[PDB]
RNA sequence: GCUGGCGACCAUAGCAAGAGUGAACCACCUGAUCCCUUCCCGAACUCAGAAGUGAAACCUCUUAGCGCUGAUGGUAGUGUGGGAUUACCCAUGUGAGAGUAAGUCAUCGCCAGCU
RNA sequence: CGGAGGAGUACGAAGGUGCGCUCAGCGUGGUCGGAAAUCACGCGUAGAGUAUAAAGGCAAAAGCGCGCUUAACUGCGAGAC
């Protein structure tokens, strides 16, 4: 589980996803990733599911570069706790996501395959993904 | 030669925003043409014949003819701009050569 | 229970006068909790950093000297 | 290595800033192991009223580098800021020791009539 | 030396090294003494007694080190003297040599004990010497413990070579 | 045209490398008597000077090498009116940051000395 | 009854003035002495410090030393926040 070793403050506002991806939409490592075309969040127990769904497909034949980590805090209150007393506890960790950001790269592996792993990996996302490959500019 | 793109000329009240966003619903590309010894000049160009033209390695290396009315200019691709979430072209860069 | 809420009441800095307007002598100019603005010709400063006008005239405002600091004087 | 040239402007920067801030006539003077020189400067800073020099055919004659040549250099600038028409100057010694031809130089300056 | 130096060891250098200028030409500038004798704040005579040591052994009044920052792991702490030093320019230093290449030694029990390596890279040479005996000091009576004394020598030298080359004309044992 | 002092301006001006100047000036330089100095030292500050040198340092010139400056076009945001509710679209006004083409080895004032 | 921290003091010098000075880190060499004491020399650098929490500041340093001192005065006070 993904997880920032040391954080500045343990808490942070809700604040607001808007806007598209300029940074982080282009493939870097790899020849062929998968890209969100639709906006949300990212946990860190999706992010280890896909990946070990992609890394079981491909047979470790290949390296994968994951390219989203989770390091913004969730609180929830304790369950029948009334409003008020204070923010509640952290419960988990997760990644914004806006249109254009790829999360997965695999880097020497046939097209054909990262394409089944990518297809496996998709069904376990809540946002709508597509598949990009390498190009010059 | 074996490149050519076919453009129209891209005017004062062709430039802006709102300008950009029409040619796009009308299925044009904006483009700047720059280099030495002269004025940078707009242009505008079609997105099937771009999209066919970047289809191939080529043409990232070649010199390219863009032929608005009677002129002629021989130029190289530069840098180019697409949508983050769909990938379609949105602008593009020539440096004369 | 939390541990928080707690504050200090307002200061209230910030520009008084800005560029072009006229002054007397001894009218506050800036107040600032440090030196984000010197004073240049015909400004005077206070003990808590707070720039004042030692003459008749005009606020301007302008950037100047090696370390780019911002000055503010007053012409007569 | 040319860190006694740049710890002397640095001990003169803060003189210079005061007489600038106070707005006075400027009687700025330089010292070398051969002349001596002195200037009077108007206010603002960037005109200068008077001056004089061990250079002057006067003195280039002479040792023009010990307290005597310091002395009749500062009747002169004296002399010729008192005809030019300054009375009240500020006196600069540019990161100097107020000492040896730096005061015979000042003492011959007040002598000769400039009040400061 | 002194005149020894101007007259004879200007040339013996200058055509040594073969340089064009005589301001090339290397001459020593000072020469520092340390005893860095930590842990005083322990006994606290110990350091007078170093100071009345190099008072001895140069013609000068020593002054005494502070420290700078504060390291837990030693007894020591930023305002209280840790060690003390003498410095030595011209004929005083001339002086100083002499006597050390003379007298100092003969009267080290092992000899080859310095060397002509432990050249910083700029021509500046440090050595350190254990006793404070080899000088014209009283003996064993009317001192306390004894004490070893570093002595650093700095010179216009450019390198190494023309360090070792201005120390061997001067006559060092190594 | 070279040298010194004082300013305007504060990287298109700076840093780094390479080269050059002793007639004058400047600098290094000699000495520690007298004035003055080091929590020790004529190293620095100071005085008395002219045997040496342009080595160092400072000034001057060359170089896009780092740095700095930097368009046009597009994109993001946004005031007013309208249409919608993962927060976008239309009309109208405005318009970055980053990146690209390109540029840069400054430009002026006052006084004094020399050729 | 949102998210994080401090205060209920200290100082006759840690106040005034004149004069003077630059930190931190690293790499080298050098008795005990080492990762780290003190000494000497170079290199890139404000990343040090500012009695105390944080922020706004700090080259004429507002940081650091030395000599003499009591303006840590009395009567006020144009004009502003």
């Amino acid at each position: 589980m993904l997880q920032p070793k040391r954080t500045k403050f343990r808490k942070v506002h809700k604040g607001r996803n808007t806007g598209l991806a300029h940074r982080g939409s282009t493939v870097s490592f790899g020849s062929i990733a998968i890209k969100a075309t639709e906006r949300g969040r990212m946990t860190a127990r999706q992010i280890e599911a896909a990946r070990r769904t992609i890394s079981r497909r491909i047979k470790r034949g290949g390296k994968i570069f994951i390219r989203v980590f989770p390091d913004k805090p969730i609180t929830e209150k304790p369950l029948e706790v009334r409003m008020g007393n204070g923010k509640g506890n952290v419960e988990y960790w997760v990644c914004e996501i806006k249109p254009g950001k790829i999360l997965y790269e695999i880097e020497g592996v046939n097209e054909d395959l990262a394409r089944e792993a990518f297809a496996l990996a998709a069904a376990k996302l809540p946002f709508k993904t597509t598949i990009v490959t390498r190009t010059v500019m | 030669a074996n490149f050519v793109l076919n453009a129209q000329a891209r005017a004062e009240d062709k430039q802006g925003k709102g300008a950009s966003r029409r040619l796009r619903r009308e299925s044009l590309v904006p483009a700047i043409i720059y280099g030495g010894n002269a004025e940078p000049v707009a242009v505008t160009l079609e997105l099937r014949e771009l999209v066919k033209a970047l289809e191939s390695n080529v043409f990232f290396e070649e010199v390219v003819e863009i032929k608005v009315g009677d002129k002629v200019e021989n130029v190289k691709i530069q840098a180019l701009q697409r949508h983050p979430a769909k990938n379609t072209p949105m602008h593009a860069d020539f440096k004369r050569a | 229970s939390t541990k928080n809420g707690r504050d200090s009441n307002p200061k209230m800095l910030g520009v008084k006068v800005y560029g072009g307007q006229t002054v007397t002598a001894g009218n506050i100019i800036v107040r600032q909790r440090g030196t984000e603005f010197h004073a240049g010709a015909n400004v005077g400063m206070g003990r808590d950093h707070t720039l004042f006008a030692t003459a008749d005239g005009v606020v301007k405002f302008e950037v100047k000297g090696q370390f780019g600091r911002r000055y503010v004087k007053v012409e007569t | 290595m040319n860190e006694k040239k740049q710890s002397r402007l640095r001990r003169a920067k803060s003189t210079r800033l005061h007489i600038r801030a106070l707005g006075a006539t400027r009687l700025c003077v330089n010292r070398t192991p051969r002349h001596i020189y002195a200037q009077v400067i108007s206010a603002d800073g960037g005109k200068v009223l008077a001056q004089a020099s061990t250079l002057d055919a006067s003195l280039r004659s002479g040792t023009t580098g010990n307290i005597e040549a310091a002395t009749k250099v500062g009747a002169l600038i004296a002399e010729r800021a008192k005809a030019a028409g300054v009375t009240k100057v500020a006196f600069d010694r540019s990161g100097f020791k107020y000492h040896g031809r730096i005061k015979a130089l000042a003492d011959a300056a007040r002598e000769g009539g400039l009040e400061f | 030396l002194k005149a020894r130096y101007n007259d004879e060891l200007k040339a013996k250098l200058q055509e040594e090294l073969s340089i064009k200028n005589v301001m090339e030409i290397p001459r020593i500038t000072k020469i520092t003494l340390n005893m860095g004798v930590g842990a005083a704040a322990t006994d606290k005579k110990l350091l007078d007694g170093a100071v009345a040591d190099m008072q001895l052994i140069a013609g000068q009044k020593p002054v005494v080190t502070l420290a700078r920052k504060s390291i837990a792991g030693f007894k020591i702490r930023d305002g209280w003297p840790i060690g003390c030093k003498v410095t030595l320019r011209g004929d005083q230093m001339y002086e100083f040599l002499d006597r050390l290449i003379s007298i100092a030694i003969p009267r080290i029990r092992d000899f080859r004990g310095f060397s002509a390596k432990s050249f910083d890279g700029r021509g500046n040479y440090s050595m350190g010497l254990k006793e404070q005996i080899v000088f014209p000091e009283i003996d064993f009576d009317k001192i306390d413990r004894i004490r070893g004394m570093d002595i650093t020598i700095t010179t216009t030298a450019r390198t190494d070579d023309e360090g070792r080359a201005l120390m061997r004309a001067f006559g060092f044992p190594f």
